[PDB]
RNA sequence: AGCGCAUAGUACCGUGAGGGAAAGGUGAAAAGAACCCCGGGAGGGGAGUGAAAGAGAACCUGAAACCGUGGACUUACAAGCAGUCAUGGCACCUUAUGCGUGUUAUGGCGUGCCUAUUGAAGCAUGAGCCGGCGACUUAGACCUGACGUGCGAGCUUAAGU
RNA sequence: AAGCGAGUUGUCUGGUAGGGGAGCGUUCAGUCCGCGGAGAAGCCAUACCGGAAGGAGUGGUGGAGCCGACUGAAGUGCGGA
């Protein structure tokens, strides 16, 4: 059994129960993503006097119902509302459990996603990026899905960024911030592959 | 030689003139079934005696489909705050209908 | 954040300004005299359909009162006479179709009138 | 809108330190335009310019109270802010199908909304209109509690890599 | 694979502080194969449907984009202060 390319052909580790499917409770690391990273600011308003301006006024009780008495309310135009978007850090944990499972709850019936095990391009010598891609035909990928990427290099493993084709970013480990973004899920580095470590 | 009658209610006039009926529970959607029970009006040449004897011979009617429905949203409320409504579900079949 | 509706609340005036009907001056396209008129055009409204029958009451009432004098009649105290043939039952609409066949009290008089001895 | 400044915190308010605007936009490009008219000129003609000048030399599209005219229809002898239906009444027939579209003498009668009010329909008050602002929320192991889930022996801060 | 009811009987009352509950849609963000030169988005009007709010049929005009379903976020909505 198993299917696979450059190198050998086998399998038979596995790790990770994965009966029937049954998976989603992985919603907190799709906001914990841009919370344990990402920059708040807003329009930002909350001062209740940022104008900083004189006070006393004209006639508050005369005329024509002056309601004056300085300029505290988000009436007069040209001001601010005071209270609101003050900067904000973004202070969630998301539990330190489920991940390296819910990971694998992403495999339920995404387990028809390809994978397999691999190293770089053996049909090819140095680097240089260009038929080393093209190597990419010999089953229908370049221009036919996402193509997810790990590998475990950094001297090769960088020629491939654009707005809607692929993404890169490597640290030779696993990431929910990339495992559904590339359709068919492959890992494979014979350095740091499906190892629960 | 013209008709009048009942069941769903009392609005007629028609003996083709063509005029929106009302509905029924099973036995719809489905060009034409035909339905008929007793009678009440009549009129005919100068004979239309009563609504009792209105039976005896059946004239077999038409029924159509179901017509689409005079659909709006309803507002009524007088000096506090604004709330409700509920929309007419109403079908509106048509039944050509024709004399017996 | 951010909405700025400077410009979709006209569609908003105007799906109800529906009802830009023959009001007055020019309540059609008013912006005073139109969603307020509509509040006007607010009312008994929603009853103006059923209610009406109190209004087209105002009919058989006057010609069921006593048009052909020429039998007896009486309408009222003759009701009596109506729920006295077999299955009477019905009633108005049948008024409504008294207007075209004068014979509708011929034989359907003394065939009720004295229907009691 | 956003700091008041997307080239002004101009002029200034003024008794004094001290308070301040409002305002952006033509298409890629002005090519922002010779040539006869009324007229003092402003403003308007021809005709190129203009791919496109119902952009238009105070200029995108351009909705609106007020405001500009006519027309199919009704109206001063009929009475109530307004109403909805109600027979008629002139018009139309984006499907002869005695069926409708733009409507009115008149009839039942029928008194507004907001909204602090026991309480009204009020003369109780708020309202000429247009365009926006239109508020119990935001950080906080501040706490209790529904649901889904983590576990039954349970769940983590400080940042160090 | 997120729960749903005809057949039927009473309740389905009207509701002011309130309880459980559905949404129309705009801006931010996901996936954009996309939708638009016959030109969509800006807007003006026509009797389909919707529990209301609203979603629909087409030109008009207008000039370059724009929103969608599963989703969370936002200073989410009185003409009326």
């Amino acid at each position: 059994a198993q299917i696979n390319v450059i190198g050998q052909n086998g399998g038979r580790t596995i790790e990770l129960p994965l009966p029937e499917v049954n998976s989603g409770v992985l919603h907190e690391v799709v906001t914990w993503q841009l919370a344990s990273r990402r920059r708040g600011t807003a329009s930002t308003r909350t001062r209740a006097q940022v104008s900083k301006t004189g006070r006393k006024m004209y006639g508050q009780k005369g005329t024509g119902n002056a309601r004056h008495g300085d300029r505290s309310v988000p009436t007069f135009v040209g001001g601010g509302v005071a209270f609101g978007p003050k900067p904000r850090s973004y202070d969630y944990t998301l539990p330190r459990q489920v991940r390296q499972l819910g990971l694998a709850m992403a495999i339920a019936s995404r387990q028809e996603g390809g994978k397999l095990v691999a190293v770089d391009g053996f049909d090819i010598a140095d680097a240089k990026t260009k038929n080393f891609i093209s190597w990419a035909k010999q089953n229908g990928l370049d221009g036919t899905e996402k193509v997810l990427l790990v590998t475990d290099d950094e001297n090769t493993r960088r020629a491939a960024r654009n707005v809607s084709w692929v993404s890169v970013l490597p640290v030779a480990g696993v990431n929910v911030y990339d495992i559904l973004r590339h359709d068919r899920l492959v890992i494979d580095a014979a350095a740091l592959e499906i190892v629960e470590e | 030689m013209f008709a009048i009658i009942q069941t769903g209610g009392k609005q007629y006039r028609v003996s083709e003139g063509d005029v929106i009926r009302v509905e029924s529970l099973q036995g719809e959607a489905g060009d034409k079934v035909e339905l008929k029970a007793l009678f009440v009006g009549g009129e005919q040449t100068v004979f239309g005696e009563d609504a009792g004897k209105y039976t005896v011979q059946a004239e077999v009617v038409e029924h159509g489909r179901g017509k689409k429905i005079y659909i709006r949203k309803y507002k009524s409320g007088v000096q506090y705050r604004r709330r409700t409504g509920h929309r007419q579900n109403f079908t509106a079949i048509k039944i050509l209908g024709i004399q017996g | 954040p951010r909405a700025k509706t400077g410009i979709v609340r006209r569609r908003r005036h105007k799906k109800v300004l529906k009802r830009a009907k023959g009001f007055w001056g020019s309540r059609s396209k008013q912006y005073r005299n139109a969603f307020q008129t509509l509040l006007n055009a607010a009312t008994y409204e929603y009853r103006d359909r059923r209610n009406k029958k109190r209004d087209f009451r105002r009919l058989w009432i006057q010609r069921i009162n006593a048009g052909a004098r020429l039998h007896g009649m009486n309408y009222s105290t003759f009701i009596n006479g109506l729920k006295r043939a077999n299955i009477d039952l019905n009633r108005k609409v049948l008024a409504d179709i008294a207007a075209r066949e004068p014979e509708a009290f011929k034989a359907l008089v003394d065939a009720s009138r004295n229907a009691r001895q």
